[PDB]
RNA sequence: GGCUCU
RNA sequence: CUGCAUGGCUGUCGUCAGCUCGUGUUGUGAAAUGUUGGGUUAAGUCCCGCAACGAGCGCAACCCUUAUCCUUUGUUGCCAG
RNA sequence: AAGGCGGCCCCCUGGACGAAGACUGACGCUCAGGUGCGAAAGCGUGGGGAGCAAACAGGAUUAGAUACCCUGGUAGUCCACGCCGUAAACGAUGUCGACUUGGAGGUUGUGCCCUUGAGGCGUGGCUUCCGGAGCUAACGCGUUAAGUCGACCGCCUGGGGA
RNA sequence: GGCGUAAAGCGCACGCAGGCGGUUUGUUAAGUCAGAUGUGAAAUCCCCGGGCUCAACCUGGGAACUGCAUCUGAUACUGG
C-alpha cells in the first residue's frame, strides 16, 4: 500500500493519455463509458494479437482508435476485412462514425503489457514462474532496455501460502520524473488462484 | 649491475631498529650498529643481480613489468622509471583487487580514458561547469591512481614492490595469481611471499633510484634483446 | 571433460528486524577423473547461482594428486577441524569404499579403489577439506626417490 | 530514590 | 463463508535515511568487508582515508504552485494620458 | 608447596638464588593406599571484648517488604589449646624433564669495559604484556604452551533424578 | 578418545608398595629373536580338488589352530 502509479504520475512529463478527446461535463461520462466498452471489446477480441495500447480520440462526432499492436496481419487480415469487421462494431457502440488506424509495436519485448500478458499466458500454460520472469529480463535487456523490474504475486506453483518476488536488472528510477517508464500489470488465473504481475521498464530519461 | 660501494655510499645498508625485526632477516643482517641492524651487502648484491637477469629473462620475451611503490617518497621516482621503461607503475594507493578483480578495475581503466577523451581531446566543454569539476576531480583522482595502468590492458606477468608490507596486499594478490615477485625486503619485513628476496632499504631515496635505475636498464638491454 | 558433482545443498538464515531471511549454499567438487581435484563452496539467495559460484570456485584451486594405476599409494590420513579421515589403497576392483562426500570427491579424483574411513564430525565441508589435505600429502615413490637422493628401486 | 506481571 | 487460499488497492513504522547486489578478499562456517573510520550535512549529503573496486533501490534534483522581472497577446479584463 | 603473609625491634627458624671452585657418584622422577598442612564460617573449654556486625528490635519504603535504606545491636570477629577439613580452595590449565622464531618491560643477583655520568657489553633466577610458527570447535595459548615428546598419577562417559 | 571454557586435574604436599629410569665396559642369557622337536583330538573356518543333474550337502589332501613346553643358538635392546 505504498508506491503511486507511474503512469499517472508521468502523465504530464512524458506520458501521453490513451484517451485524448475533449467534452463539456454532458457528454464527458458518456464518452467514457463509450471508451469503456470499446476497450473491452477490442481486448477480448484481439487477445491473441499482441495488442499493447489503444488510443481513442474523437474529432467532429468521429471516433479514432489507434491501437498499437506487435502484429497487424492478424488484427487486419486483408486490407479493412476484420478492422472494417470491428470498425463497424466500434460505431455500433459509440454510436458515431468510426475509423481505426493500427501502429505497429517495434520490439514487443519492450512493451509492459506484452510481457506482462506474455507471462500470464504462460503461468496459465503452467510454466516455471522464475524461468518466464528470467527470460522476459533477459530478452529486454538484450533488446536495449536500460532497466527492468518484474515481480509476480500470490500463489506460486499451487502454494497455499501467498508470496511475492520480483527481478531487476539495470536501473529502474521511479522517483524520476522524466524517467520513460512502461509500466503494466497482468493478471493471470490459475486452478488455484489469482496470480498478479507487474511490469516496469526504464527506457532512459526525457530530455524536456 | 650495482657494485657494493654503490649500494654502500647510495645506504643499502641501513634498515631500521632492533625491536621492529622479522626473525627471518637473519641470513640478511650483517650486525646492530647504535641499534639499527645491517644488511649484509654480501647477500644483497647476488640477489639483486639475480633479479635483475629474471628481469632481462622476462623483457626478453617482452613481458609487462609493475612498479609498486606508494611510500610518499620513492612515489615519483617510481613513476619515471617505469615511463622510463614504459612500463606500468603504481606509485597512489593499491588498490584492493586490481589484479584478482581486474575484470572489474578494467571498467574505471576505460571510464578514466572515456573521460580523458571527453575533457581534453575531446573538448567536453559546456556541460553544467559544477558537473564539469565533478568530472574533474574524477579524471584526477582516477589518473591519481590507475592512470600507470591505464595501458596494461591484460595482467602484467612481474611485479616489482618496494616494500613488502607497506605493499603486503599486491605480494597476496601475485601469490594468489602464480605472477612473480621482486620485491626490496627491508628488516621489518616478511621474505616468504616474494619470489625473489632483495634486501636493502626501502625509505633511502638514493637506493629506490638505485635500485630502479638498474631495473630501467637491464629492462631497457632486454627489450632490445 | 571436468565431471563435477554437487555434494550438498543446505539453507542458512540471517535475522535482521524484519524477520529471517534465507540463503542457499552449495558444495562442489570438480576433477579430471585424475588426480586434478578441487572443490568450491558458494553462497546465494538461490541455489543454481550457489551451485555456479562454487563450480566456478572450483574450476580453480585445483589441486595435483599423484596416483598410482587407479588407487593411492600409501594410507594416508587427513585432519580439519572435526574430521579426522582415513583412507588406504586398495586391490584391483574393490571400488570405493567410502562415506558421503568422500565419495564424490574421489569419484572425480579419479580414483576407484579406496578403503576409506570417516572418524569424528562428518560435516562435508570439512571431511572434504581432510580429504583434500590427505591427498596433497600423499607422496611418490619418485618423489621420496628424488627427496631420500636414492633411487625408487632402492626403495622398493 | 524504588516502581510487578503478560 | 473463508482477507489465515488470493490478486488488486490502502494504512502503518516513516519522507525515517536507510536497504542490498556483483566480483574480489577474510573466516571451517553461520557470516563479514564494502555500508567502517576522521570531519560535515536535512540526508549512506559530500570530501579525505582505507581489501576493497563498482553498481542498484532510496536522498537530492527533474514536476506543480507561490514569490520578482521581461516579451507577446489585450476581451467578457484594464483606465495613465 | 598451597591456603596465605603487610608498623618497628629482638630471639628461634625454614626455604630460594648467585659466584667461583672442591666433593659424592644415578643416590633420580612419579605415586594408589597412608600421613601432614589446609581461607572464612562453624564447634568446644577458658579469657577478652573498642569498632564492625548475622540474628533481633524499632523506623521508613512498598500493594505487601520477614528485603535493599536508617537508628540500635547479640553471638561472632580477637587470644590460647583442641576439632571441623570445606570454597569460583581458579591459572577453572597435575607433577618432573627435554626441544622449538621474537619484542617491550619489572624485579633480583653477578662478570667485564676507561663507571672517561645516573653509562656500555654480557651472563643466571623469578615475573608481566603483546605476539610468530604450530595447535585449538572457536575463543584463544603461544619458550612460564593449551606447541613437539617422554614417565607416572588422578579423573570423565547424555540432561535431570543426585 | 579425552580433561582452560562442552562431562572431566584430587585444595596442596611428603612419601611406602608399585611403575619408569642417565652414561661406559665386562658377564649372564631371564625377557626378546631365530631354528628344531613334541603337542595343540576330529570335526569346524580357509585353499586346491572330487562326488550327488547344480547348489545346499558330502568328501580327499593341505594350510591353519597366532598357544605351551624342551633343546640348540643369537646378544642389539631391556633386565640381572
Ligand atoms: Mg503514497
Ligand atoms: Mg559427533
Ligand atoms: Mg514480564
Ligand atoms: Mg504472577
Ligand atoms: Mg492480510
Ligand atoms: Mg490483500
Ligand atoms: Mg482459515
Ligand atoms: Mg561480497
Ligand atoms: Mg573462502
Ligand atoms: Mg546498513
Ligand atoms: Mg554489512
Ligand atoms: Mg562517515
Ligand atoms: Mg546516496
Ligand atoms: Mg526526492
Ligand atoms: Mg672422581
Ligand atoms: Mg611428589
Ligand atoms: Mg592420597
Ligand atoms: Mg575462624
Ligand atoms: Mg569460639
Ligand atoms: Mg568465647
Ligand atoms: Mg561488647
Ligand atoms: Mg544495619
Ligand atoms: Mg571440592
Ligand atoms: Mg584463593
Ligand atoms: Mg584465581
Ligand atoms: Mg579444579
Ligand atoms: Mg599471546
Ligand atoms: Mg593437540
Ligand atoms: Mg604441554
Ligand atoms: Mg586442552
Ligand atoms: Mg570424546
Ligand atoms: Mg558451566
Ligand atoms: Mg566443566
Ligand atoms: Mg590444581
Ligand atoms: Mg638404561
Ligand atoms: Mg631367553
Ligand atoms: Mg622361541
Ligand atoms: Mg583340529
Ligand atoms: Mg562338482
Ligand atoms: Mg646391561
Ligand atoms: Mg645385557
Amino acid at each position: 500500500g505504498q508506491k503511486v502509479h507511474p503512469n499517472g504520475i508521468r502523465l504530464g512529463i512524458v506520458k501521453p493519455w490513451n484517451s485524448t478527446w475533449f467534452a463539456n461535463t454532458k457528454e464527458f461520462a458518456d464518452n467514457l463509458d463509450s471508451d469503456f466498452k470499446v476497450r473491452q471489446y477490442l481486448t477480448k477480441e484481439l487477445a491473441k494479437a499482441s495488442v499493447s495500447r489503444i488510443v481513442i480520440e474523437r474529432p467532429a462526432k468521429s471516433i479514432r482508435v489507434t491501437i498499437h499492436t506487435a502484429r497487424p496481419g492478424i488484427v487486419i487480415g486483408k486490407k479493412g476485412e476484420d478492422v472494417e469487421k470491428l470498425r463497424k462494431v466500434v460505431a455500433d457502440i459509440a454510436g458515431v462514425p468510426a475509423q481505426i488506424n493500427i501502429a505497429e509495436v517495434r520490439k514487443p519485448e519492450l512493451d509492459a503489457k506484452l510481457v506482462a500478458d506474455s507471462i500470464t499466458s504462460q503461468l496459465e500454460r503452467r510454466v516455471m514462474f522464475r524461468r518466464a520472469m528470467k527470460r522476459a529480463v533477459q530478452n529486454a535487456m538484450r533488446l536495449g532496455a536500460k532497466g527492468i523490474k518484474v515481480e509476480v504475486s500470490g500463489r506460486l506453483g499451487g502454494a497455499e501460502i501467498a508470496r511475492t518476488e520480483w527481478y531487476r536488472e539495470g536501473r529502474v528510477p521511479l522517483h524520476t520524473l522524466r524517467a520513460d517508464i512502461d509500466y503494466n500489470t497482468s493478471e493471470a488465473h490459475t486452478t488455484y488462484g489469482v496470480i498478479g504481475v507487474k511490469v516496469w521498464i526504464f527506457k532512459g530519461e526525457i530530455l524536456g | 649491475t650495482v657494485s657494493m660501494r654503490d649500494m654502500l655510499k647510495a645506504g643499502v645498508h641501513f634498515g631500521h631498529q632492533t625491536r621492529y625485526w622479522n626473525p627471518k632477516m637473519k641470513p640478511f643482517i650483517f650486525g646492530a650498529r647504535n641499534k639499527v641492524h645491517i644488511i649484509n651487502l654480501e647477500k644483497t648484491v647476488p640477489m639483486f643481480n639475480e633479479a635483475l637477469a629474471e628481469l632481462n629473462k622476462i623483457a626478453s620475451r617482452k613481458g609487462k613489468i609493475l612498479f609498486v611503490g606508494t611510500k610518499r617518497a620513492a612515489s615519483e621516482a617510481v613513476k619515471d622509471a617505469a615511463l622510463s621503461c614504459d612500463q606500468f607503475f603504481v606509485n597512489h594507493r593499491w588498490l584492493g583487487g586490481m589484479l584478482t578483480n581486474w575484470k572489474t578495475v578494467r571498467q574505471s581503466i576505460k571510464r578514466l580514458k572515456d573521460l580523458e577523451t571527453q575533457s581534453q581531446d575531446g573538448t567536453f566543454d559546456k556541460l553544467t561547469k559544477k558537473e564539469a569539476l565533478m568530472r574533474t576531480r574524477e579524471l584526477e583522482k582516477l589518473e591519481n591512481s590507475l592512470g600507470g595502468i591505464k595501458d596494461m590492458g591484460g595482467l602484467p606477468d612481474a611485479l616489482f614492490v618496494i616494500d613488502a608490507d607497506h605493499e603486503h596486499i599486491a605480494i597476496k594478490e601475485a601469490n594468489n595469481l602464480g605472477i612473480p615477485v621482486f620485491a626490496i625486503v627491508d628488516t621489518n619485513s616478511d621474505p616468504d611471499g616474494v619470489d625473489f628476496v632483495i634486501p636493502g632499504n626501502d625509505d633511502a631515496i638514493r637506493a629506490v633510484t638505485l635500485y630502479l635505475g638498474a631495473v630501467a636498464a637491464t629492462v631497457r638491454e632486454g627489450r632490445s634483446q | 571433460e571436468l565431471q563435477e558433482k554437487l555434494i550438498a545443498v543446505n539453507r542458512v538464515s540471517k535475522t535482521v528486524k524484519g524477520g529471517r531471511i534465507f540463503s542457499f549454499t552449495a558444495l562442489t567438487v570438480v576433477g579430471d577423473g585424475n588426480g586434478r581435484v578441487g572443490f568450491g563452496y558458494g553462497k546465494a539467495r538461490e541455489v543454481p547461482a550457489a551451485i555456479q559460484k562454487a563450480m566456478e570456485k572450483a574450476r580453480r584451486n585445483m589441486i595435483n594428486v599423484a596416483l598410482n594405476n587407479g588407487t593411492l599409494q600409501h594410507p594416508v590420513k587427513g585432519v580439519h577441524t572435526g574430521s579426522r579421515v582415513f583412507m588406504q589403497p586398495a586391490s584391483e576392483g574393490t571400488g570405493i569404499i567410502a562415506g558421503g562426500a568422500m565419495r564424490a570427491v574421489l569419484e572425480v579424483a579419479g580414483v576407484h579403489n579406496v578403503l576409506a574411513k570417516a572418524y569424528g564430525s562428518t560435516n562435508p565441508i570439512n571431511v572434504v577439506r581432510a580429504t583434500i589435505d590427505g591427498l596433497e600429502n600423499m607422496n611418490s615413490p619418485e618423489m621420496v626417490a628424488a627427496k631420500r637422493g636414492k633411487s625408487v628401486e632402492e626403495i622398493l
